[PDB]
């Protein structure tokens, strides 16, 4: 697991290491605020039908009651300019926000503790996530539990040893073909079906799909041992 | 040799599950898989 | 999840078949591109919200031949192959609810001109620049992901989320998922049939209801009208003066020579202009509330569908066993199934 | 006793109740005492 881990975050530092476009969500918001500033800019080149784009160029040329008249040609279009800009500035930061809100629940939820929610920090179930900066970002690394060289086994519902139906606590009744098994749901660890892996409920008529095996009992070979022991003090004590 | 192609996209590979009403499949083996995830 | 990519050519909206106008709006610079590239970037966005909602598996599951799923039918939600399009029986009903307007599916003349020219809004918006442009994923590759989600559901639990799809039984399953809301698992196997035959019957409201009322598919058509609202008023502010001698551009050419024509037009491009501005600021304001809407269905999608969750009220009023994704015109639709 | 697990004595529990708890384990060996006690009376005889 160890092995595993370390061989996992090489991967990370030689795929950031080797693809350009890894912090493409980064630089497009980079990119955006940029070429909204760079089209700001270019706006002031807009003649908004004045005599000229140059607001000096008008009052090198006109006097005060012409001037005046392509001045407001000028400030209308650089006015309604801004007004866009900041409406389109305003509804990229709901956009940011909408991201800070989810960086800081992924913050809470992944990095502050282990999260049994589907899929929110990877494909996998979730171990633990390690934070790190990025400009204008944070980079989360969610670490995964992937399940994965699977077999396949025959199952069954419940267990019918005694007239009663037997069901596992934690786990899975699974058979290799010829022998019955309980293991925990996520892992093939197989155990002997015992009186400790598992408890009853009813008789063996109402589950559907039921299946026939032995369960062992703990306690059963515990005494039986104490059953020779009792036994052989009897045949001892026979000889006086 | 190289040239512009257009094409309906796939969706995914396709797979039947081996499911059956008695079988089931319990991974023997795990990889930890540590991906990247970035958001502004 | 998403609603109709639109893209509008302003040059045309603004100035309608006039060189002389375009040679005006030229005097506004960047406005004219500016608006092509917020359209754009919510069009974009449209293919983004249906793959982060549809595209959760990378592999495209299918359900076996034989139905043995201990009794649970979901043959309502599963595909129908006798279909042209591999939709289930209440996804074909979720379908007729919702009366989309202009998929973006061809024009040729013969359905737009002469008696389909005159009982047409949808011509009228496309005659001056407005077009509204196809989903990158069909209808069918829509229902092919949700097949693929709702197979790997009944066949592999959550674990074709987590992994590789490993079988399970569905009654198996069930199990596992009654243990997961704090009821023993035994519970269902004593009366499987019982949870079965209920599961069945509340399936059978499904289609009783949906087939019954006809508001049912409100939020989605309320999207469809919102959109196609926006696409009228746009056209209906074509007829404005704005203090101009005509609101149609050519009449003004047809009375009046470059020096006082110049003072109409200024008139309608400012208008028109500002016509366009309010629409692409109120569809960047509406893609944001559709963004947020997508973002919480790919969030059901993977803690509904690919899961069992423990948060309360999440996937409907109960303890969440499961659900189903089904799609729907510009949504999904979850079928949640809780223990009450 | 496999239904239940014991914390401290009865006096710290504001509304407990008395019962009687079964162990699984005492007629398990309470038969196991019927057992010793007919091999012994079987060898009284000889
Ligand atoms: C299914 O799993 C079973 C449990 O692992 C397995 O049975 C086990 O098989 C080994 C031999 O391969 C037995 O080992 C004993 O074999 C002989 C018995 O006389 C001794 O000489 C050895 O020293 C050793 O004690 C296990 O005892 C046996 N377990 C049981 C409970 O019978 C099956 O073979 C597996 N079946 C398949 C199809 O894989
Ligand atoms: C799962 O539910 C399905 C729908 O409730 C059900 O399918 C339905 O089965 C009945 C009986 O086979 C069909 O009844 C019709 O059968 C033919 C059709 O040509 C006619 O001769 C009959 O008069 C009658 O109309 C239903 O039409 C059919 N419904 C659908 C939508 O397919 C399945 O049988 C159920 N699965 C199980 C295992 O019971
Ligand atoms: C838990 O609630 C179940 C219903 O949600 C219930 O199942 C219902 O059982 C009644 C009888 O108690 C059935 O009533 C019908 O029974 C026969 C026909 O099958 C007729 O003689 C009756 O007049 C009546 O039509 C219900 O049909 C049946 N419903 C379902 C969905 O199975 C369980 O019995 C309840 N269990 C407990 C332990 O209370
Ligand atoms: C499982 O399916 C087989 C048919 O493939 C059937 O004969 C058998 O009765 C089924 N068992 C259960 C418990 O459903
Ligand atoms: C049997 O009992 C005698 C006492 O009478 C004791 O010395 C001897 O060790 C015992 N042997 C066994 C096998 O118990
Ligand atoms: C419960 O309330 C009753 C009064 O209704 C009171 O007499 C009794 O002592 C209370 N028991 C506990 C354990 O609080
Ligand atoms: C008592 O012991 C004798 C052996 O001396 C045996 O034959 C008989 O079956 C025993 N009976 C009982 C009830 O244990």
């Amino acid at each position: 697991i160890a092995n595993q881990f370390n061989s996992a975050i090489g991967k990370i530092q030689d795929s950031l290491s080797s693809t350009a476009s890894a912090l493409g969500k980064l630089q497009d918001v980079v990119n955006q605020n940029a070429q909204a500033l760079n089209t700001l800019v270019k706006q002031l080149s807009s003649n908004f039908g004045a005599i000229s784009s140059v607001l000096n160029d008008i009052l090198s040329r006109l006097d005060k009651v012409e001037a005046e008249v392509q001045i407001d040609r000028l400030i209308t279009g650089r006015l309604q300019s801004l007004q866009t800009y900041v409406t389109q500035q305003l509804i990229r930061a709901a956009e940011i926000r909408a991201s800070a809100n989810l960086a800081a629940t992924k913050m809470s939820e992944c990095v502050l503790g282990q999260s049994k929610r589907v899929d929110f920090c990877g494909k996998g179930y979730h171990l633990m996530s390690f934070p790190q900066s990025a400009p204008h970002g944070v980079v989360f690394l969610h670490v995964t539990y992937v399940p994965a060289q699977e077999k396949n086994f025959t199952t069954a519902p419940a267990i019918c040893h005694d007239g009663k139906a037997h069901f596992p606590r934690e786990g899975v009744f699974v058979s290799n073909g010829t022998h019955w098994f309980v293991t925990q749901r996520n892992f093939y660890e197989p155990q002997i079906i015992t009186t400790d892996n598992t408890f009853v409920s009813g008789n063996c008529d109402v589950v559907i799909g039921i299946v026939n095996n032995t369960v062992y009992d703990p306690l059963q070979p515990e005494l039986d041992s104490f059953k020779e022991e009792l036994d052989k003090y009897f045949k001892n004590h026979t000889s006086p | 040799s190289q040239s512009i192609i257009a094409y309906t996209m796939s969706l995914g590979a396709e797979n039947s599950v081996a499911y059956s009403n008695n079988s089931i499949a319990i991974p023997t083996n795990f990889t930890i898989s540590v991906t990247t995830e970035i958001l502004p | 999840v998403s609603m109709t990519k639109t893209s509008v050519d302003c040059t045309m909206y603004i100035c309608g078949d006039s060189t002389e106008c375009s040679n005006l709006l030229l005097q506004y610079g960047s406005f004219c591109t500016q608006l092509n590239r917020a359209l754009t970037g919510i069009a974009v966005e449209q293919d983004k919200n249906t793959q982060e909602v549809f595209a959760q598996v990378k592999q495209i599951y299918k359900t076996p031949p034989i139905k043995d799923f201990g009794g649970f039918n979901f043959s309502q939600i599963l595909p129908d192959p006798s279909k042209p399009s591999k939709r289930s029986f209440i996804e074909d009903l979720l379908f007729n609810k919702v009366t989309l307007a202009d998929a973006g599916f061809i024009k040729q003349y013969g359905d737009c001109l002469g008696d389909i020219a005159a009982r047409d809004l949808i011509c009228a918006q496309k005659f001056n620049g407005l077009t509204v442009l196809p989903p990158l994923l069909t209808d069918e590759m829509i229902a092919q992901y949700t097949s693929a989600l709702l197979a790997g559901t009944i066949t592999s639990g959550w674990t074709f989320g987590a992994g590789a799809a490993l079988q399970i039984p569905f009654a198996m399953q069930m199990a596992y998922r009654f243990n997961g809301i704090g009821v023993t698992q035994n519970v269902l196997y004593e009366n499987q049939k019982l949870i079965a035959n209920q599961f069945n019957s509340a399936i059978g409201k499904i289609q009783d209801s949906l087939s019954s009322t006809a508001s049912a598919l409100g939020k989605l058509q309320d999207v469809v009208n919102q959109n196609a609202q926006a696409l009228n008023t746009l056209v209906k502010q074509l007829s404005s003066n704005f203090g101009a001698i005509s609101s149609v551009l050519n009449d003004i050419l047809s009375r009046l020579d470059k020096v006082e024509a110049e003072v109409q037009i200024d008139r309608l491009i400012t208008g028109r202009l500002q016509s366009l501005q309010t629409y692409v600021t109120q569809q960047l304001i509406r893609a944001a509330e559709i963004r947020a809407s997508a973002n919480l269905a790919a969030t059901k999608m993977s803690e509904c569908v690919l899961g069992q969750s423990k948060r309360v009220d999440f996937c409907g009023k109960g303890y969440h066993l499961m659900s189903f994704p089904q799609s729907a015109p510009h949504g999904v639709v979850f079928l949640h199934v809780t223990y009450v």
